[PDB]
């Protein structure tokens, strides 16, 4: 999915 | 955790002194830059800083495609008594002076390299006929592979060697390499030596160019008109961008001050004086 | 300390070689990193290295050069400085591969009424610029090495006219530290001040800096150590005075891959 | 397998974290772009590079 | 390639001793060699050949 | 249907697993890029092809 | 073929390995466009013989 | 061993050097002593030692000599025999003190038609006896330190009679050892037997022995190789046969002590 | 082993023939790979094959050559070289379609006195080239 | 969805 930061 | 973009620290409000500290005193013997603030030496407000360093981190400074060659081809007449000509440059970041420049602040480095290929066309003489339009060349070719001594033999064939094909008028050509070196970072500069005089050997056998390692460090690129031979003449350029992407790099050196002359750290006299008269005592 | 120790007193001990020093300036580390033997994760060469340990890392000391008011600047290469020290050399022409660190020790001492400063910089690949105009990269391997002995800075760029037999050496212009760059800058380079008032010396600890984890010592020097008067020697009224200067270099945590017979090498 | 992070917004609109969107579309690294997710260093080892820690209130030589 | 930078060094081969035959056996015989690579053995940068070609 | 994969990543910036992405487009298999996840054997068939296994410290003929 | 490895034969220090086969594979070796052709047409003026 | 293994067939490796042998009759721990490095508690010269290890601790083969029906038997010392060679040689000779064990073995192969017995022997303390009957304990340095090139047994004593320049060099009697000892009697030293039917080759590996833990390797020997003929080689029906021996040693658990200058011997 | 077993000397029975040997360097078996029946999951054609066994799956000895100096080497194809071999011949020729593999054992006994060394190479689809 | 790997 997503990877966020 | 600090990163590029973080601002810089807050300059903090500052009284007067009487004491036995002496900031202001030391002694660059050592070695040493003497780390004071203006707080330091004169009285200062509390201010909270907003500026960052982010345009100066080194991807910063070099996220910027450079020119590092032009490169000539053509495609004649079939009836001229010239061959025609296809290009082949030894690649190399040397053979223009501004980002050569800027990599020599440092002693070695890594990247990987992004490469985009400006490419335009002219005709050449008072001549009134056409050409239709023209696919170029580019291919690599890699130290040992076959170099091309005419615009159509074999070695175009590419079975093995990275090429590109572009068409004329498209959006300019660009690819990525890796990091390529066989050591663990690019050199920029090599006190050295690629072979050992022995005595036991004549002179002219143990003999090599200073600051010279591999003779042929990374191969050619040689690009061709992929079309044939039209009766009105169009010669074509390419210019090579270069940007070295993911960087990273060791040890400062200061910057070249005088002109560049050839690929090693060399000055030509007459090019020596870079300073301009300023007087002492004049602001 | 309280019961007197001293940023300016320094006792050096390697091997069966003690240095001491009553007015140090305080020691440089360069980049911040002590010198130490190659880690197997960064390892290449598969085979057991020769690892000298105290016969190699000792003092050495090479011929005392003299500073005088006509002085330009003196230049060292290392390993080459030095290619004939006992066990250190021995070992670097017996096996392909070597690495080396190094501390380097530079001695100067005067008087209270002397004047003058000695900037005393290491320069990781420190390649100088050549004699000529008319052909570039040219400069011998003879001329290049110049062992023990040295090399020295010039005051004015004089470029070989003989054609026909070239010369083939360096020609190194002080004010661009002979590679074309200023030396103002050259403080960006590990480095110490020997200023006369101030300390009788330098103390520069090297680790080894490539682009690789060894190499070939015999084809390759590292480190250069460039010494300049960055002010000019001064004595009491004297017109022409003189102090000697001493170049003492220990290596450090040298080994070294690929043992065969002796190089012998062409040196003139 | 989208990454996602933010923007440091300078001039804001008379208009909370902005943020931006990457996919890499190529199996070797070399094809991506640069991140600029950088970070920053102390310079000690350049402009301190003395064995003996020094107090900047403190003399130097001592 | 032939390169002195990346230059590997030197095979060679010598009698120990001599080969010692008796009588009634060949004085002289052959011997031969067979090169392959470790399993610590690689190669990198895909090119062209120059043991194979086509002019025309 | 989104397939993501791990770089082997060499030349890192100054800047954790990196991926990329992958979806096919079309029906058939043919049409599909190269995976590049390719697996390695042993030597074996071709540098051992004997009946009874070799101990290289042991003499290979006996 | 005898499956030796440099610790058989000389004293060896250990060195931790890196490299990889990656670019060798039979994939990798094949993994590039080569010419196996050039066609040629034309399109000339309706008036010719040929 | 039921997979193959054998007393015959030996590998030995030290450094980058492997010898392989098909032919062997086991191999001979001298009194039963392994080489090791000197221990704390037998420990002497108070200086950290120099310890060369793969560089100096490797074999090196010395020239071949050659066996013919006329041979009385050959000779080296322990020490002298590797003083010149690689850099066992250089760290022998750049300090006052060392010590080392060694691996000897010796090569002589011929054929199932040939005959003949060469006794290997190893003496601690190899005093041999000099050329004169008017003087005692006179054969100079350089005549009994032949280096590599190693000396020979005569079968005859033959006394020098030029008394006013004598030559001063030894006169090893064959069935008297050289030293005034019968021969039958060497076999309580260390040894092998190549019997030309049995085995190519002698292995003996030498613990250090002395009366001291270390001492000056430049001034004393502490083994000597003897090689006799105890049966005379021959062939067929040749009158005049020949077969090569050559000496292969190398030095094992080597340390140095007392690093100054460079020995130079008067050799000559 | 211990009670005398060893890699030269080897005994190998197929149908009514035997092998002996004394003198062997142990047995190379292609690509690692026995010979095997066809599989029904790899299988085409779809009639009940013939599967001769003993009577054709048996040591036949071709026509000894002789080695001298002049020798430059010898070669044979399979098929091909047992095509006129018993039942194997007869199977083969009355058959479209067959599949078969192969023990091929090499002979050349000399003395202690004697040197040489003779390259025993199976080559896959062996196509050689042509006088023109 | 995402088939990870
Ligand atoms: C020693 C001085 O020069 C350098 O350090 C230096 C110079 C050039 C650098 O680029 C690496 C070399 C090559 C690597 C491969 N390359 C390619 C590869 C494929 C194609 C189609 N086109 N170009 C082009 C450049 C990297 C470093
Ligand atoms: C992680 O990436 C899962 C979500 C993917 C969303 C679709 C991405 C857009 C299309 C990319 C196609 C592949 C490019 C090679
Ligand atoms: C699995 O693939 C589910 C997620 C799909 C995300 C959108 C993909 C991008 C558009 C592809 C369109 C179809 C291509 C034939």
């Amino acid at each position: 999915g997503s990877s966020s930061t | 955790a600090a990163t590029s973009r973080d601002a810089l620290p807050n300059t903090e409000a500052s009284g007067p002194t009487h004491s036995k500290e002496i900031p202001a005193l030391t002694a660059v013997e050592t070695g040493a830059t003497n780390p004071l603030v203006p707080s330091d030496t004169v009285q200062t407000r509390h201010v909270v800083q907003h500026r960052s360093r982010s345009e100066s981190s080194i991807e910063s400074f070099f996220a910027r495609g450079a020119c590092v060659t032009i490169m000539t081809v053509d495609n004649p007449a079939s009836t001229t008594n010239k061959d025609k000509l296809f290009a082949v440059w030894k690649i190399t970041y040397k053979d223009t002076v501004q980002l050569r420049r800027k990599l020599e602040f440092f002693t070695y480095s890594r990247f990987d390299m992004e490469l985009t290929f400006v490419v335009t066309a002219n005709f050449t003489e008072t001549n009134n006929g056409h050409a239709l339009n023209q696919v170029y060349q580019i291919m690599y070719v890699p130290p040992g592979a076959p170099v091309p001594e005419k615009w159509d033999d074999y070695t175009w064939q590419t079975s093995s060697n990275p090429s590109i094909f572009y068409t004329y008028g498209t959006a300019p050509a660009r690819i990525s390499v890796p990091y390529v070196g066989i050591s663990n970072a690019y050199s920029h500069f090599y006190d050295g030596f690629s072979k050992v005089p022995l005595k036991d050997q004549s002179a002219a056998l143990g003999d090599s160019l200073y600051g010279a390692a591999s003779l042929n460090d990374f191969g050619i690129l040689a690009v061709r008109v992929v079309n044939d031979h039209n009766p009105t003449k169009v010669t074509s350029k390419i210019r090579v961008y270069l940007k070295p992407k993911h960087i990273r790099v060791w040890c400062p050196r200061p910057p070249r001050a005088v002109a560049y002359y050839g690929p090693g750290v060399d000055y030509k006299d007459g090019t020596l004086t870079p300073l301009s008269t300023k007087d002492l005592t004049t602001y | 300390e309280a019961c007197g120790y001293s940023d300016r007193v320094l006792q050096l001990t390697l091997g069966n070689s003690t240095i001491t020093t009553q007015e140090a300036a305080n020691s440089v580390v360069a980049y911040g990193r002590w010198p130490e033997y190659l880690r197997d994760s960064e390892a290449n060469p598969v085979d057991q290295p020769t690892e000298p340990d105290v016969a190699a890392c000792r003092f050495y000391t090479l011929d005392t050069v003299s500073w005088t008011k006509e002085s330009r600047g003196w230049w060292w290469k290392l390993p080459d400085a030095l290619r004939d020290m006992g066990l250190f050399g021995q070992n670097m022409y017996y096996h392909y591969l070597g690495r080396s660190g190094y501390t380097v020790h530079v001695q100067c001492n005067a008087s209270k009424f002397h004047q003058g400063a000695l900037g005393v910089f290491a320069v990781p690949e420190m390649c100088l610029a050549g004699d000529s105009n008319t052909t570039t990269m040219h400069t011998s391997y003879q001329n290049a090495n110049p062992g023990e002995k040295g090399g020295t800075f010039t005051g004015t760029f004089t470029p070989d006219n003989n054609q026909t037999s070239p010369a083939r050496r360096f020609c190194p212009v002080d004010y661009l530290l002979g590679n074309g760059t200023l030396l103002g800058n050259a403080f960006v380079f590990p480095h110490q001040i020997i200023n006369l008032r101030t300390n009788n010396c330098a103390t520069l600890v090297l680790p080894y800096v490539n682009s690789l984890s060894i190499d070939s010592m015999v084809k390759h020097n590292n480190w250069g150590i460039a010494i300049l008067p960055l002010a000019p020697l001064n004595f009491a009224s004297e017109s022409s005075p003189e102090i000697p200067i001493t170049l003492t270099i220990a290596p450090m945590c040298c080994e070294f891959n690929g043992l065969r017979n002796i190089t012998l090498p062409r040196l003139q | 397998g989208a990454q996602v992070s933010s923007q440091k917004v300078g001039a804001h609109e008379n208009s909370s974290t902005i943020n931006y969107t990457t996919i890499n579309y190529y199996r070797d690294s070399a094809s991506n772009a640069a991140s600029k997710q950088d970070f920053s260093q102390d310079p000690s080892k350049f402009t301190e590079p003395i064995k003996d820690v020094l107090i900047k209130t403190a003399p130097m030589l001592n | 390639i032939d390169d002195s930078f990346t230059e590997g060094g030197y095979i060679s081969v010598f009698y120990q001793t001599r080969i010692v035959v008796p009588l009634s056996t060949p004085r002289e015989m052959d011997i031969l060699g067979f090169v392959s690579a470790c399993n610590d053995f690689s190669v990198r940068l895909l090119r062209d050949t120059t043991h194979i070609e086509q002019k025309a």
